């Protein structure tokens, strides 16, 4: 049932600076009022991260990206356009590919030999009769066989309705595959910020430990489409896209000095070897 | 069991794929032939076996 | 084992000090946090002719 997208205006890849982002709890041990030195795969401080922006003003971007030793993913949202991820190597039914989708009524995680389309997408439809939206186009894969892992969460619903203004929700994730465990860390935070990554510090909690055993080298995001009477044409052109954005960074094996406060919340961190001053701070544990 | 693979696995990695293994220098276009073996082989377990 | 005010996250079961010994545990029967303080403490000196 898939369909290629045609009315695209191409641009050079945008970039922004990751301002103290990419910190997650390295383990499940409670610590407080302590400076703890740990080495793990972290997003380097002040690093450069690729910025893609879904907008219509039509410019939207869901390329296949490398999964270099784990990925930092972040997005700014107002209407839940970003709903999922695809992870694998060839994404063409020859190997197993991890699919995470939030289709408004069920978060679904599967590891299966999916035959993916050239441009996977979801789609929501404007109703002029009543002020209500619904999800009606599901098109990520054409087939699924030799399916191995499957999880479906509880049923639910969420407001996929179009909002306007300034973005409201920053949703940060860390995705790593260690010895067959696909570890997902995440943090949700309210924001009032329109264009770039907010500056600040927020630690990412573990969320999971999916045993998949999948050799992952590339990934792709999944964007939903607004289709409305204001959008004429066939399925390949008759659409618009809500405004949102996402950022992609890559993790590297780094030593961090992590500050746990009296409540056990990580409130600051130093990326050792970032620069001579950070090395000094690491040496003095302060 | 799998007898031919381009590389070793990672720990707890699963590789259920069944594409043709190119032992030779020539592509095999996913057909069985010389230097183009199937990677999957099986055991013949018999009650009289060692 | 004493009462504590350490607000453990749902995924945390044990707390530790810098020396890595256990500070507190979450009781598996009643979801409360208990501090672990070693009993032995203080010094003893012997004065003798
Ligand atoms: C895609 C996989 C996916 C993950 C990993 C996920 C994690 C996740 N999202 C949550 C909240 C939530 N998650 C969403 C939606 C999203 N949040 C996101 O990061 C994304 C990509 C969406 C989809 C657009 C919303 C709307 C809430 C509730 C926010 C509220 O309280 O209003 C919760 C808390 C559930 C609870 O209340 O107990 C979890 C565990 N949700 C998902 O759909
Ligand atoms: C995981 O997948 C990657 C990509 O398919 C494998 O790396 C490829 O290995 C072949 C071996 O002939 C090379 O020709 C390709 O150039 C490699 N590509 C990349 C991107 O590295 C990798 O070997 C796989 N890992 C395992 C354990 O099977
Ligand atoms: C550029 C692009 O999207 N090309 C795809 C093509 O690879 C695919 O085989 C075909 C089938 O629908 O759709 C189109
Ligand atoms: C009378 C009318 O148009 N009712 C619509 C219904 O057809 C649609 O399925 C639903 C989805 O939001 O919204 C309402
Ligand atoms: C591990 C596994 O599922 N293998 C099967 C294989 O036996 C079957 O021939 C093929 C086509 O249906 O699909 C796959
Ligand atoms: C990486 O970030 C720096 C910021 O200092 C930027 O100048 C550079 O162009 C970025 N990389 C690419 C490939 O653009
Ligand atoms: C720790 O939690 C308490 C809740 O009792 C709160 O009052 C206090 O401000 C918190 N500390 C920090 C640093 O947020
Ligand atoms: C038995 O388990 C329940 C948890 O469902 C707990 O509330 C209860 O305290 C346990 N029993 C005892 C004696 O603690």
């Amino acid at each position: 049932q898939c369909v290629n997208l045609t009315t695209r205006t191409q641009l050079p890849p945008a970039y922004t600076n990751s301002f103290t982002r990419g910190v997650y709890y390295p383990d499940k041990v409670f610590r407080s009022s302590v400076l703890h030195s740990t080495q793990d795969l972290f997003l380097p401080f002040f690093s450069n991260v690729t910025w893609f922006h879904a907008i219509h003003v039509k410019r939207f971007d869901n390329p296949v990206l490398p999964f270099n030793d784990g990925v930092y993913f972040a997005s700014t949202e107002k209407s839940n356009i970003i709903r999922g991820w695809i992870f694998g190597t060839t994404l063409d039914s020859k190997t197993q590919s991890l699919l995470i989708v939030n289709n408004a009524t069920n978060v679904v995680i599967k590891v299966c030999e999916f035959q993916f389309c050239n441009d996977p997408f979801l789609g929501v439809y404007y109703h002029k009769n009543n002020k209500s939206w619904m999800e009606s186009e599901f098109r990520v894969y054409s087939s699924a066989n030799n399916c191995t892992f499957e999880y479906v969460s509880q049923p639910f619903l969420m407001d996929l309705e179009g909002k306007q203004g300034n973005f409201k929700n920053l949703r940060e994730f860390v995705f790593k595959n260690i010895d067959g465990y696909f570890k997902i860390y995440s943090k949700h935070t309210p924001i009032n910020l329109v264009r770039d990554l907010p500056q600040g510090f927020s630690a990412l909690e573990p969320l999971v430990d999916l045993p998949i055993g999948i050799n992952i080298t590339r990934f792709q995001t999944l964007l939903a489409l607004h289709r409305s009477y204001l959008t004429p044409g066939d399925s390949s052109s008759g659409w618009t896209a809500g405004a949102a954005a996402y950022y992609v960074g890559y993790l590297q094996p780094r030593t961090f000095l992590l500050k746990y406060n009296e409540n056990g919340t990580i409130t600051d961190a130093v990326d050792c070897a970032l620069d001579p001053l950070s090395e000094t701070k690491c040496t003095l544990k302060s | 069991y799998r007898l031919f693979r381009k590389s070793n696995l990672k720990p707890f990695e699963r590789d259920i794929s069944t594409e043709i293994y190119q032992a030779g220098s020539t592509p095999c276009n996913g057909v069985e032939g010389f230097n183009c073996y199937f990677p999957l082989q099986s055991y013949g377990f018999q009650p009289t076996n060692g | 084992l004493t009462e504590s005010n350490k607000k453990f996250l749902p995924f945390q079961q044990f707390g530790r000090d810098i020396a890595d010994t256990t500070d507190a545990v979450r009781d598996p029967q009643t979801l409360e946090i208990l501090d672990i303080t070693p009993c032995s403490f203080g010094g003893v000196s012997v004065i003798t002719p």
